């Protein structure tokens, strides 16, 4: 299996490097690759891969970026009529698409930064890289605020998360895995880093956000969510046991209600959850 | 030249100053008609010159007064026309008239937003109603004082504590014969048991689907919210901002406190600190329904209209 | 220090025996070995025993037991005249209160139990015989319910209540400690074990139950709380900072307000959280 191993290949070589870009990144590659002159035979091919990333990787990062792919392999399928030229007008299309998103981090620092106040106590849950690029702008434009990490127990990363953050010399304190609702009260906003967004607006994330957000209910806090836009992912959990079994596996996900949560930040823009079933129904699966 | 420069200057005076002139729906109009006249006597090659002169003409009109953000949004608005007009006729010298055109258009519509929103009032009002109002805007009147034609309800009326703008209202809708209810705003929880809907208005819609508002508001909302009451907010299309809350600090707009303390009460005014913000912020959780012109909306459907009248690109303006 | 010394020796001759109930008889026994003839000479060497054993244990229960042992003390002194049958007097009032202290168990386990039904799902907290008194008298009654422990990340008790809970042969699942929001859809009914009771009807408890509560709420599980007559403290915490720091030591302690707690179970019966209030303000500091 050359797709997992060229997956593995570009997920290694950068620590602060998502899994849903590199699976995004094979995907393309396996396209380039295949050189099947076929339309329903590429998509076949495709949804082998996808099937592979997915085994592989058990996060729905990949299985949306995978999803979003496909979706647009069969947009690039429904424009052009002729193969020979879509596959290099799709070529040119997922390089362009890979351009736009690997900037789109930048577009995370610079929109969602200007939400934090001076002085203000962020809640803040285990490593991602758009909650410590979002925080890293908020300290290049010279403010000061009060960090509590999450030490998530299954793995060890907010503490990981709190040694990356030291180096940026900020006050971070790494807060118990049982006491956000205790710190809840002194946390005026909570920003909590998601790896997959449903239709309705909830977050598919780690097992301690959504009782967090609960505490964000109870306690009338405005519950802020970082999200790119390859994790949109076209699904529906009504309770915490309609998400699938596939990416679960003590379980290591969630599922947050929209109603729980109070702003969206993607690079298309500072967006109400009720947004992001807007472009999923104009993306059309 | 010497005329633009004079009124541009004297728009900013009377924008810096106080509010000249008083409703939203005149200035909105003396703001587009001072747009069309900066935009006929120009010269330009290309439309990213005028979009740069506009940009900085709107940086100039949000410097004079930053609480006041029509003449922004509808710079903003102008901006997202002129940008839809080079879209359509890039895919070169006729775009002067289509803008010419677009904004009498846009006149037109501003001029008939009010009697839209008075002929959709007929389906929110029953008989035997009990109306609950904050504040004194002519939207909400009009709303009131044509829904009182056909329909026998109650409108109750809370006054203002920094300016007591309610009682003209109250006037004004008891000359219509609407069995209006003068009090005051302290005993809003004290009269939310029984307040079956409350039909207020604004002065500024977020991004977001909040609200800025007259002061008071937002505590009305939270008891609306506390008996699960529905807020129906009557807000034209240009009371529509892409301005976030959290965003440099200078939301509410601050008045000088002699209406909260007057300068009367003695030694004690030195070791005291008085504010007075006449503006507040409403979350869109507290929001149930806008109504505009072309008709109801719910508060996670704004970033559409925000899609639809504005460009993510000048938001910073 | 021999009353230290005589506090470890009745907490470590017994593990399944609480703290509050060695402080008590500790108290008894300085009661005894004190042979001072004076009202406020007594008061004086119970306050600072007292002290010496809060300054040892930093649980809220020593506090609790040690406040009521001193209002009953102040209530025998205020009884009886003379100080030489008094002493006695007391003696006997306490010998007969520990009789009366060391059934209550047995009082919770028969007159709790009753509430769970058959096939029901328990949420439980970290280890107290309390609430294994009260499910091996659910189990007596011939009983079927799936348990589901939270793990109690700070002292490992959560995982050592299902070592003790699967020797009594019930099905136990040890549940992640951030986890708690993700099966309250399942577990219908949640019993939490306090070891300090407050005056308005919330209660004193480790770092793990108060947002469990919140989620009690939002998905208005009822939030049951066993706790036994001597953990009532004449405390008021207003948020979770306005509890004392000597009972703080990462925090150990929360507080859940009364809002949030359905039903409290006592000796005295099973009562509204308004009820400790009538008991305490009766009992009069």
């Amino acid at each position: 299996k050359e797709l997992i191993e060229y997956f593995k290949s570009q997920m290694k070589e950068d620590p602060d490097m998502a899994s849903a870009v590199a699976a995004i990144r094979t995907l393309l590659e396996f396209l380039k690759r295949d050189k099947g002159e076929t339309i329903q035979g590429l998509r076949a091919n495709l949804t082998s891969a996808i099937e592979t990333l997915c085994g592989v990787d058990s996060s729905v990062a990949v299985s949306s970026g995978g999803e979003l792919f496909l979706r647009f392999i069969s947009l690039a399928s429904l424009e052009y009529s002729d193969y020979s030229k879509c596959k290099k007008i799709m070529i040119e299309r997922g390089e362009l698409f890979l351009r736009r998103i690997s900037l789109s981090r930048n577009k995370i620092a610079d929109l969602c930064h200007t939400f934090i106040k001076d002085g203000a106590t962020i809640l803040t849950h285990a490593y991602s890289r758009v909650v410590l690029r979002v925080l890293e702008a908020a300290v290049a434009a010279k403010k000061r605020f009060s960090v509590y990490v999450t030490e998530s127990q299954p793995d060890l990363s907010g503490k990981k998360m709190a040694k990356a953050l030291c180096h940026l010399n900020v006050p971070v304190t790494v807060v118990l895995d049982a006491a956000v609702g205790y710190i809840m009260e002194k946390a005026d906003l909570v920003i909590v880093g998601a790896e997959g967004v449903v239709e309705n607006g909830g977050i598919i994330n780690k097992i301690g956000t959504n009782q967090m957000a609960v505490c964000a209910k109870a306690q009338n806090k405005p519950f802020y969510v970082v999200a790119e836009s390859f994790k949109f992912v076209r699904l529906f959990p009504l309770n915490q046991q309609d998400v699938p079994d596939k990416f679960k596996y003590h379980p290591w996900v969630d599922y947050t209600a929209p109603s729980l949560i109070t702003l969206l930040f993607t690079d298309l823009g500072v967006l109400t959850p009720s947004a992001v079933s807007d472009e999923l129904i104009k993306l059309y699966l | 030249g010497s005329e633009l420069s004079e009124r541009i200057e004297s728009f900013v005076e009377t924008l810096k100053r106080g509010g000249g002139p008083r409703s939203s729906e005149e200035m909105a109009r003396e703001t587009l008609g001072l747009l069309r006249q900066i935009i006929t006597d120009h010269r330009w090659s290309n439309a990213g010159e005028l979009m740069e002169l506009i940009r900085r003409e709107g940086r100039r009109m949000t410097a004079a007064q930053p609480s006041e953000t029509t003449v922004g949004n509808m710079v903003r608005r102008v901006l997202k026309i002129i940008r839809e007009e080079y879209g359509r006729l890039h895919g070169y010298a006729q775009l002067q008239s289509n803008i010419i055109e677009a904004i009498n258009e846009l006149l037109v519509e501003l001029e008939g937003t009010m009697e839209n929103i008075a002929a959709q009032a007929l389906e929110h009002i029953h008989s035997n109603e009990v109306i609950m109002t904050i504040g004194f805007s002519r939207t909400v009147e009009a709303f009131l004082k044509e829904a009182a034609r056909k329909r026998k309800f109650h409108v109750i009326v809370a006054e203002c504590a920094p300016f007591c703008q309610g009682h003209e209202m109250a006037v004004n809708l008891s000359k219509a014969g609407i069995e209006t209810t003068v009090m005051t705003d302290a005993a809003i929880f004290a009269v939310m048991s029984r307040v079956n809907k409350v039909i207020i208005g604004t002065k500024t819609i977020l991004a977001n689907g909040a609200l800025r508002a007259v002061t008071g508001t937002h505590t009305l909302a939270l008891a609306a919210k506390h008996h699960s009451t529905p807020l129906i907010v009557c807000a034209p299309m240009f009371k529509l901002s892409p301005q976030f809350p959290n965003e440099e600090d200078s939301f509410h707009k601050f008045v000088a406190p002699e209406e909260v303390l007057p300068f009367t009460e003695g030694d004690i005014l030195e070791k005291v600190s008085v504010h007075c913000p006449v503006f507040d912020y409403v979350p869109p959780e507290l929001i149930t329904l806008f109504i505009s012109n072309i008709g109801g909306n719910a508060p996670s459907y704004i970033y559409r209209l925000m899609s639809e009248l504005y460009h993510p690109d000048d938001h910073v303006l």
